[PDB]
């Protein structure tokens, strides 16, 4: 079966890990374990065909600014995370957008916008700014809880979905 | 066995049940549990759990403030003795003197072990989690008072010892079995800190000094830089700067790398340099120093760089190799790496990367609580998968390397700046230009470029000399 | 890679924290703190093998004498130590193994003699009579300075092969 290769990038600080966390945790208990092998692997169904899940998320390695091409390089589509509380994140997606496409010598590189509610303080971010950013890169927007689970299936099935209609 | 005071007067005397601690499934395991419970549990008197204490206190600050900690084992300190006996009144009521046989198996078997313990938890706390003293003049004045004013003849010899320590850390040597091998020298001679570069200096010189910079930096960092993922919150140039500047350097060195390779454009002083810098992860691997190895694979890997195949066509084959394994340590999730570092003998130093993203995930995929039988527990386990990773951090802390500080060098690289006045997006985006100036894309034609370097090229080699 | 639980032990003064500290940090202690119970982790390649290194470093105080049976039931070898300046202390040695051997109920257990402050002049045990003492409990006798790092490795390696040949 076919695995597809995800990597999650983003600006640090503002709770991006919680996605690849809800997605791979067993969703209805807590003990988690990021330690263990294969506690970023997942096998899944997604329209009907069987596949597996590869995710890099090296949330808290942001300072190793330098570092951001060698981990780009390795996968096949890109969920880029910004905090709707935190304004400068989403004015950071541009920065690893050009990134992206310069690591990968191309300009249509499977990705997906998602904006991440990490917590209970004012959206700064409004639906509609990140629909037109989205739609000026032409790329699909999904909007996620850190805590509610919500939105995080689809923003992984909807990246694989971009990769396979590539 | 043995009657504990009320737990109307001495709290730590509550029974344990469910709603107050949760075990884990040849000493217990703690899941979860009270605070009380937990400071019971960490100087219980039965058994000592000296790793329990490095958990307790590295992580206890997610739950507990270090006023309430002090507050805490000052009262499980204060045992209050049992009452005279049955057997003990009758011999004093016909003027013999008893024999206090259940007092005194109280003291030694109760008291005595649990206020050694609270010590020990003490000692730990100033010798190795001073920063708490530091940042609070209170809290250490109530700790003096505290231990000063501990009578009583059985714990004197720790009362005076931690009173001593307490006042050494408020103001506050290395033994070899080898000696350290002759520092190496190639077209830089000593002194001449001028002609210093990457290809002037010797290359195993270069990576013996990078070593011990980075070693230093590494052994600099302590865990309250870490604990709370506070390296990645808006404080962190306050709450860990000893981490961020040793993650700087080590971004500093990888762009200082990518900067050399892309400003010679010269095909033939190129393949030079990055040959060069393929010899000098030779010896990074040699001395264990694996922040050095992925500091080069990083700018080997970098845009500018990756993309110059006519430099990388004509790399020595054996240097491809050297360069292909040291690449395979960080593919499947740094699987290889993982597995070289658990094997290898230190000194050593680790790549921090990964400890990073194990602690912030750790921190964020568990809840701070467990709620059973509507109380609130601490969960517990949580902040011991933390204090896991950062003992394997300190493990690889302890041990020096056997080699020559050679200042001249270490002034040098301290001082090395890539980027210079320009922001980070200007500099990453020269060193793209200058690497499609000097290999342009297909199909524009590779055009040649003049020499700026004068002395020789050929690589001394990275196996080390001996004179007598 | 295998652990080893080592425990070091003997009367207080003989140098037990100051030969631990020098094995796993390559310096001297010349401060006199009286131990209650340290514990510390050494990784390290031993006849070609890797191993961790699990070191309990005990309390040699006597007030301290009836917390013993707990740290003396999961310790794999004991490093029992005495100073070659104090006949006292190596008369103690006696004792200790005498305790570790009940609590284990066993007559083979690993352990090693080590007679420390070898570099000092003004010696009152002599190396015949501490020798002699080994033999009669079948284990190796290794004269260590915790301040010139003479035979510390030489010490806790030794112990490690004995856990491994158990
Ligand atoms: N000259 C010399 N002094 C030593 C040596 N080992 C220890 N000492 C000194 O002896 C004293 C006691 O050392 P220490 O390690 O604290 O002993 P201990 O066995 O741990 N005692 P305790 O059981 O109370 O913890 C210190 O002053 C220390 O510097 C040695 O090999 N040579
Ligand atoms: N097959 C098309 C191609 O370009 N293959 C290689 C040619 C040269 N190259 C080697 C290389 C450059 N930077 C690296 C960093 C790590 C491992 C290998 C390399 C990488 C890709
Ligand atoms: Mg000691």
């Amino acid at each position: 079966m076919t695995e597809y290769k995800l990597v999650v990038v983003g600006a640090g600080g503002v709770g991006k890990s919680a996605l690849t966390i809800q997605l791979i945790q067993n969703h209805f208990v807590d003990e988690y374990d990021p330690t263990i092998e294969d506690s970023y692997r997942k096998q899944v169904v997604i329209d009907g065909e069987t596949c597996l899940l590869d995710i890099l998320d090296t949330a808290g390695q942001e300072e190793y600014s330098a570092m951001r091409d060698q981990y780009m390089r390795t996968g096949e589509g890109f969920l880029c995370v910004f905090a709707i509380n935190n304004t400068k994140s989403f004015e950071d997606i541009h920065q690893y957008r050009e990134q992206i496409k310069r690591v990968k010598d191309s300009d249509d590189v499977p990705m997906v916008l998602v904006g991440n509610k990490c917590d209970l303080a004012a959206r700064t971010v409004e639906s509609r700014q990140a629909q037109d950013l989205a739609r000026s890169y032409g790329i699909p927007y999904i909007e996620t809880s850190a805590k509610t689970r919500q939105g995080v299936e689809d923003a992984f099935y909807t990246l694989v979905r971009e990769i396979r209609q590539h | 066995q043995m009657r504990l005071p009320s737990a109307d007067v001495y709290r730590f005397a509550e029974p344990d049940s469910e709603e107050n601690i949760i075990f884990e499934e040849g000493i217990p395991i703690i899941k979860a549990g009270t605070v009380i419970k937990l400071i019971e549990r960490l100087t219980y008197h039965m058994y000592a759990d000296p790793n329990f204490v490095r958990t307790f206190l590295t992580t206890y600050r997610s739950f507990c403030k270090p006023q309430e900690l002090l507050s805490l084992i000052i009262e499980r300190f204060e045992i209050p003795e049992p009452e005279p006996t049955e057997a003990d009144r009758i011999a004093i009521e016909n003027g013999d003197q008893p024999l206090s046989a259940e007092l005194k198996r109280f003291r030694k078997e109760y008291i005595q072990p649990v206020q050694l313990r609270v010590l020990n938890v003490c000692r730990h706390w100033v010798e190795h989690h001073f920063y708490d003293f530091e940042r609070d003049a209170y809290l250490l004045q109530r700790m003096e008072e505290f231990i000063g004013t501990v009578r009583g003849k059985a714990m004197k010899k720790w009362v005076e010892s931690i009173t001593k320590i307490i006042q050494r850390k408020k103001i506050a040597n290395i033994t070899f079995q080898s000696s350290p091998p002759t520092v190496e020298w190639h077209i830089s001679r000593p002194g001449h800190i001028e002609t210093f570069d990457l290809l002037t200096l010797h290359p195993i010189e270069i990576a013996r000094q990078l070593t011990l910079l980075e070693s230093d930096l590494y052994r600099a960092v302590q865990p309250s830089e870490l604990v709370g993922s506070v390296w990645t919150k808006e404080d962190k140039e306050i709450n860990s700067p000893n981490l961020l500047k040793m993650i700087r350097h080590t971004t500093n060195l990888t762009l200082w790398f990518e900067k050399c390779i892309v400003e010679t454009e010269n095909l033939e002083e190129r393949v030079a340099v990055v040959s060069r810098i393929i010899e000098i992860l030779q010896v990074f691997q040699e001395l264990n120093n694996f922040n050095g190895v992925l500091e080069v694979v990083s700018a080997m890997n970098s845009s500018p760089v990756y993309r110059l195949d006519h430099t990388f066509e004509q790399i020595p084959s054996r240097q491809k190799k050297i360069l292909e394994e040291a690449h395979e340590l960080s593919e499947d999730h740094y699987k290889k790496y993982l597995a070289k570092l658990r094997s290898i003998n230190p000194p050593c130093v680790p790549f921090f990367g990964i400890y990073l993203t194990n602690i912030l995930k750790t921190e964020e995929g568990n809840p701070e609580v467990l709620k059973r039988h509507g109380k609130e527990l601490i969960n517990f386990s949580k902040r011991r998968k933390v204090a896991e990773i950062t003992g394997e951090i300190q493990q690889y802390q302890n041990q020096p390397y056997c080699l020559r500080v050679e200042s001249d060098i270490k002034r040098f690289f301290e001082n090395l700046n890539p980027m210079g006045n320009s922001m980070e997006k200007e500099f990453t985006d020269y060193l793209f230009n200058k690497s499609l100036e000097i290999e342009p894309r297909n199909p524009k034609p590779l055009p040649r470029f003049p020499k700026k370097y004068s002395y020789p090229l050929k690589s001394p080699g990275v196996r080390p000399s001996n004179p007598r």
